[PDB]
């Protein structure tokens, strides 16, 4: 039913600007105010502002003050937050959200919207088959891996066998170095089915149009 | 302007005991509202106006308090309880609570080391990447070591931890050691070795470059 739907990700350079929409449907979008809130990797959440839609009324935290722009168009039932004259600072996931009457509590929540704010370029990925040591392998099961390497900015996506391979699978979150990305997988699965079956890696790099598949070959 | 304090930053809670998470405001509130964030997922209401309990949300969440001092209580603490939990109130505007992270104390295990040479792809471009991977330990702690040749290498490595699984309530981690092609040619013994709160003995991958 309700279902709130925000843009996708943005990176954008210090000094800039970036609009983050939330497109609302499932209820009558004027009667209820869109919250907007903060997440930044560990500052917890902090409330950004508020924007009624029809009469366009707004609500501004102090500290968001000039920085955040609400807007709102009942004829699309989108809300809109601009944050302008960007900084690192300002490099943080953004969710809108929606309650009820008055003070309320935020019972729909928009999937978020990452945004990163850095002079840094736009860079594809490498992407590296991990097999394993030359030899036999401990015991029957396996280990196999991708490396995702010297990409920005976040995010990636990576799948194992376009996502019939789930179980086993462990993706670790990105590491920044020098203004690059580094990411990596690892997929256990029984001896009997690799390299008999074939296993290859997934991953995708919007931010570069990158759609790269790696067969994990036996060395 | 009411601030939201969540002690403990960490909470350690035992599969099937009771666990309370609370929040402590800088003056008195009239309703808490409560939210899980699991990681990689938005925040997710389970209590609202203090002790009201969102719908599809499991009864073994609860909430009470009053005044300046308010409770999320979890009856039986299951793995998927993993996760970030945040207070939230309204006096004037809105704020939230630092969060508190709910670490499940499941039973001690061991890490389960594997080792990854340089693919022949990125050897071709004049990089030269070892991976290992520390998979489904717990606790998060853990200490990997690489050696080259017998000897600790400590420049070029990145480091990156998972968030606590949903399920087993284990960890991983992931180890790379980025070297140029020339350095990595220059020596043979590529060795990594896990230290883990479960043992004093390091658990240990090698290989030998060439072989």
């Amino acid at each position: 039913q309700v279902q709130l739907q925000q843009s996708g990700t943005e990176l954008m350079k210090p000094g800039s600007s970036v609009k983050i929409s939330c497109k609302a449907t499932g209820y009558r979008f004027s009667s209820y105010w869109v919250e907007w809130v903060k997440q930044r990797p560990g500052h917890g959440l902090e409330w950004i502002g508020k924007i009624l839609p029809g009469i366009g009324s707004t609500s501004y935290n102090e500290k968001f003050k000039g920085k955040a722009t609400f807007t709102a168009d009942t004829s699309s039932n989108t809300a809109y937050m601009q944050l302008s004259s960007l900084t690192s600072e300002d490099s943080a996931v953004y969710y809108c959200a929606r309650g009820y009457y008055g003070p309320t509590w935020f019972a729909y929540w928009g999937q978020g919207t990452l945004v990163t704010v850095s002079s840094a370029k736009t860079t594809a990925p490498s992407v590296y088959p991990l097999a394993p040591v030359c030899g036999d392998t401990t015991g029957s099961s396996v280990t196999l891996g991708c490396l995702v390497k010297g990409y920005f900015p976040e995010p990636v996506t990576l799948t194992w066998n376009s996502g019939s391979l789930s179980s086993g699978v462990h993706t670790f979150p990105a590491v920044l170095q020098s203004d690059l990305y580094t990411l990596s997988s690892s997929v256990t699965v029984t001896s009997s089915t690799w390299p008999s079956q074939s296993i290859t890696c997934n991953v995708a790099h919007p931010a570069s149009s990158t759609k790269v598949d790696k067969k994990i070959e036996p060395r | 302007q009411i601030v939201l304090t969540q002690s403990p930053v960490i909470m350690s809670a035992s599969l099937g005991e009771e666990i309370t998470l609370t929040c402590s405001a800088s003056s008195s509130v009239s309703y808490m509202h409560w939210y899980q964030q699991k990681s990689g997922t938005s925040p997710k209401l389970l209590i609202y106006s203090t002790s009201n309990l969102a719908s599809g949300v499991p009864s073994r969440f609860s909430g009470s308090g009053s005044g300046t001092f308010y409770s999320l209580t979890i009856s039986s603490v299951e793995a998927e309880d993993a996760a970030d939990y945040y207070c939230h109130q309204w006096s004037g505007f809105y704020t939230f609570g630092g969060g508190t992270k709910l670490e499940i104390q499941r039973a001690d295990a061991a890490p389960t080391v594997s080792i990854f040479p340089p693919s022949s792809e990125q050897l071709t471009s004049g990089g030269a990447s070892v991976v290992c991977f520390l998979n489904n330990f717990y606790p998060k702690d853990i200490n990997v070591k690489w050696k080259i040749d017998g000897s600790e290498r400590q420049n070029g490595v990145l480091n990156s931890w998972t968030d606590q699984d949903s399920k087993d309530s284990t960890y991983s981690m992931s180890s790379t050691l980025t070297l140029t092609k020339d350095e990595y040619e220059r020596h043979n013994s590529y060795t990594c070795e896990a230290t883990h709160k479960t043992s004093t003995s390091p658990i240990v991958k090698s290989f030998n470059r060439n072989e």
